[PDB]
RNA sequence: CGCGGGGUGGAGCAGCCUGGUAGCUCGUCUGGCUCAUAACCAGAAGAUCGUCGGUUCAAAUCCGGCCCCCGCAACCA
RNA sequence: GCUUGAGUCUCGUAGAGGGGGGUAGAAUUCCAGGUGUAGCGGUGAAAUGCGUAGAGAUCUGGAGGAAUACCGGUGGCGAAGGCGGCCCCCUGGACGAAGACUGACGCUCAGGUGCGAAAGCGUGGGGAGCAAACAGGAUUAGAUACCCUGGUAGUCCACGCCGUAAACGAUGUCGACUUGGAGGUUGUGCCCUUGAGGCGUGGCUUCCGGAGCUAACGCGUUAAGUCGACCGCCUGGGGAGUACGGCCGCAAGGUUAAAACUCAAAUGAAUUGACGGGGGCCCGCACAAGCGGUGGAGCAUGUGGUUUAAUUCGAUGCAACGCG
RNA sequence: UUGAGCCUUGAUGUGUAGGAUAGGUGGGAGGCUUUGAAGUGUGGACGCCAGUCUGCAUGGAGCCGACCUUGAAAUACCACC
């Protein structure tokens, strides 16, 4: 993004923030319009949310390992 | 030939290709090279190593304008991005500060549909 | 006739990696014993940065 | 396989010299079940190599094998509709056996009067850089190294030594 | 690709022949390149069924159709092979 | 009916805008790859440089003569 | 008469509720100019396409259109359809606290009237990007397709029409009652606001589960539980939401709505298998790494066919073909 | 800004062979220099990456020709180009 610092510096900053919302917003605009299925992939998405907080949440009684 | 001191090293790093335009501190440019026309060709293109071979062949033959340090600019979601600097950090460049201008558009215009 | 490859150690984490890299983002299909899910997730984060690289 | 590193055995070294990479050079070209002929073929060539050559014969076939020994080797891949070859360096195992192997189809080839002749001329041709078993060799280094842009996933020779 | 027929207690006349050699043939062209094809002609009392085996480069498929009058029987035993056809073309194309 | 330009692998052409060794894509031949064809990649031969002359050490390159093209004209017996 | 149902008033509260107007930034495209030169673009691979007439890239300026990243929240508002930059003007509804006021003014509603995504139609503008039709390149046995390169209606605005959608919570509206938990959002009361604190209280909403219900799946105080009021609708599958007739519409068509015939089924949910060009894990001469073969040749042996007086009979995918 | 033409000048012309980025032809042992020398403070061109031109010295009074290799001998010097 923009990163300029002194001698240790250059790679791993600037992947970090980089590689997050520049990879996340550009692999996502990057074609499919939609109108129709962010609806539906965040009803999925935020479904699987509480699904998994609530299976692992009544998954911590135990495993017999 | 001009005899300048600083360059901005533009990287277009679509999907298909790389290319690397050294220019300027003005904007006008000064020498480019592609991952295209290092050899490698087609699906070949979209390779991190066929940007660092982009990134070597640029860098000499911008050596007639003798450039001791340069800014990198990348735009573009693809392969290279990172080779391609490593590629100038190897290249006998001092990177002054790296920045990205990748076009993120607050949305406006309607992407195409491309796929099934 | 002879015995296991890498005994589930480093095979984990190829299976992680390959898991990693074929999408599979849930990291929730590991094994469940400590020296296997470790590296499993391992080789999935190592995957990540794979799939970042190229398309 | 899928599983067994397998219970590996190792080989008897050569009676002449005392060399097991000589051993597996006569185990090499031993065709159809018959050591001592191969092994007669394989000194009746060290001694006219040594002739041919001047130095010695254990110098003068490793030499002329380190010419003819690869570093890189191309295994072929298909994702999707492409099958292009990715190259994997050779494991020092493999490669001596991969420069006997090409040498032995070299003198299999190139077709002179006896087997001896044939393999010590191809052994002298290795010692210059000049026979078949250098061009097979070229063309793979020619090929792995022009394949060169594929370094990747999990399908071959995990992280280092 | 060849065919041979053959026939357990039917027998193949050359109109038999001729026909079923036709419809091979016919579904050889649309499909795939075949190597071989044997043709097993079957009565049991009621059945007249038909066995089919092509030999093509990924390997060996197999179909099996019961009928009335044998005709039909090779009818549907060729539809099927073209179906199966199908299957193994473009799952070895997969682009 | 005289001026110009071209004669170089099978073909298209660079070489020759300062004489010293024949070059690139295809077609054509291998090999790797592919289920096979393909596509990709890596190698190889492919010419006495249109024919005779001469100008110097040595000419595809410079100059004469001939043949074949392509244009410009002269084309009002 | 009465105030609990319903409604009105005084304070606030939040909100992509609606209509009109204006404006901001990023990006896409184009145009003019500069630098610069051999590729760009695209795919699973490619080609069509664009480029030495200077493209792609990079910088400066300008034009025009459209949508509003982040905030963005199984968050909010709306009767439903639906509504996301920011500001102004006009305007609807909901909610709560404390009172006052009217006094059953209420619920539902056939016909009717109104609103009603997208596509489409008419008139006039506008046209960036995308994109049916269409062209071309591929792919394929074929490919009027998916993929690629282009590209016109349309998408946008103003005014009319159409009146349908998987218009879905596949759940009519209104009201009452009936164990719990975890959250979200939005008000409000008291107390040590003394600390993002504690205890209650209304509204809207998300999930999980109790009895109860259900054919099961599941629903479960926002019921598909227990009841009440009113309306719409159903009576085997196909024919068929089709024909004829009416009504509406510029048309496309919408609504209302049969019958002859034909079948003994059609269906819902769940089960055990089997199957998948679904997933995970393990293994196999399954692939990879190699060695030697078969397919070319002569001959042996077996089989099919043909022949014959007979060429005895059987074995026929793997699992018949040097087999009995 | 910019071609084109014309003068006046000034650089450039490494095949092979090799002391060498020798252009041709002809003449040809005379000029260079203390009008403050080879090296380089220096700064470039060319650059067929090895050698030549000129800018300023703090040095300061020096160099080749015939005589070694070539179809060729030297921008040792000059003329015509």
């Amino acid at each position: 993004i923009k990163v300029r610092e002194n001698e240790p510096f250059d790679v791993a900053l600037r992947r970090f923030k980089r590689s997050c919302e520049k990879a996340g917003v550009l692999a996502e605009v990057r074609r499919r319009e939609f109108y129709e299925k962010p609806t539906t992939e965040r009803k999925r998405a935020k479904a699987s949310a509480v699904k998994r907080h609530a299976k692992k949440l009544a998954r911590e009684n135990a495993r017999r390992t | 030939r001009k005899q300048v001191s600083d360059g901005v090293a533009h990287i277009h790093a679509s999907f298909n290709n790389t290319i690397v335009t050294i220019t300027d501190r003005q904007g006008n440019a000064l020498g480019w090279a592609t991952a295209g026309g290092s050899g490698f060709r087609g699906s070949r293109k979209s390779t991190p190593f066929a940007a660092q071979v982009a990134a070597e062949r640029c860098a000499d033959a911008v050596k007639e304008y003798g450039i001791k340090n340069l800014e990198v600019m990348v735009k573009g979601p693809g392969p290279g991005r990172e080779s391609t600097i490593r590629a100038l950090n190897a290249a006998g460049f001092r990177i002054t500060n790296i920045t990205d201008v990748t076009p993120i558009p607050h949305n406006g215009c309607r992407p195409p549909k491309k796929r099934r | 006739m002879k015995r296991q490859k890498r005994d589930r150690l480093e095979r984990a984490h190829q299976r992680g990696y390959q898991a990693g890299i074929a999408g599979r983002s849930k990291e929730m299909c590991p094994y469940q014993t400590l020296n296997q899910r470790s590296q499993w997730l391992g080789g999935w984060r190592e995957a990540m940065a794979d799939r970042v690289v190229m398309a | 396989p899928r599983r067994r590193v397998i219970g590996q055995r190792k080989i008897l070294p050569d009676p002449k010299f005392g060399s097991e990479l000589l051993a597996k050079f006569v185990n090499i070209l031993m065709v159809d079940g018959k050591k001592s002929t191969a092994e007669s073929i394989v000194y009746s060539a060290l001694e006219t190599l040594a002739q041919r050559s001047g130095k010695s014969e254990l110098e003068a076939f490793e030499v002329a094998l380190e010419n003819v020994r690869p570093t890189v080797e191309v295994k072929s891949r298909r994702v999707g509709g492409s099958t292009y070859q990715v190259p994997v360096e050779v494991r020092p195992v493999r490669r001596n056996a991969l420069a006997m192997r090409w040498i032995v189809e070299a003198a299999r080839k190139r077709g002179d009067k006896s087997m001896a002749l044939r393999l010590a001329n191809e052994l002298s041709d290795a010692a210059e850089n000049k026979g078949t078993a250098v061009k097979k060799r070229e063309d793979v280094h020619r090929m792995a190294e022009a394949n060169k842009a594929f370094a990747h996933y999990a399908w071959l020779s995990l992280r280092s030594a | 690709m060849q065919l041979n027929i053959t026939g357990n207690n039917v027998e193949i006349t050359e109109a038999l022949r001729e026909f079923v050699t036709a419809k091979f043939a016919k579904l050889e062209q649309y499909f795939d390149r075949i190597n071989q094809v044997y043709v097993v002609l079957k009565v049991e009392k009621v059945t007249h069924t038909s066995d089919a085996t092509l030999h093509v480069d990924g390997g060996e498929l197999h179909a099996s159709a019961e009928g009335q009058d044998m005709y039909a029987a090779i009818d549907g035993l060729i539809d099927k092979l073209a179906r199966q056809l199908t299957k193994h073309k473009d799952k070895l194309k997969q682009h």
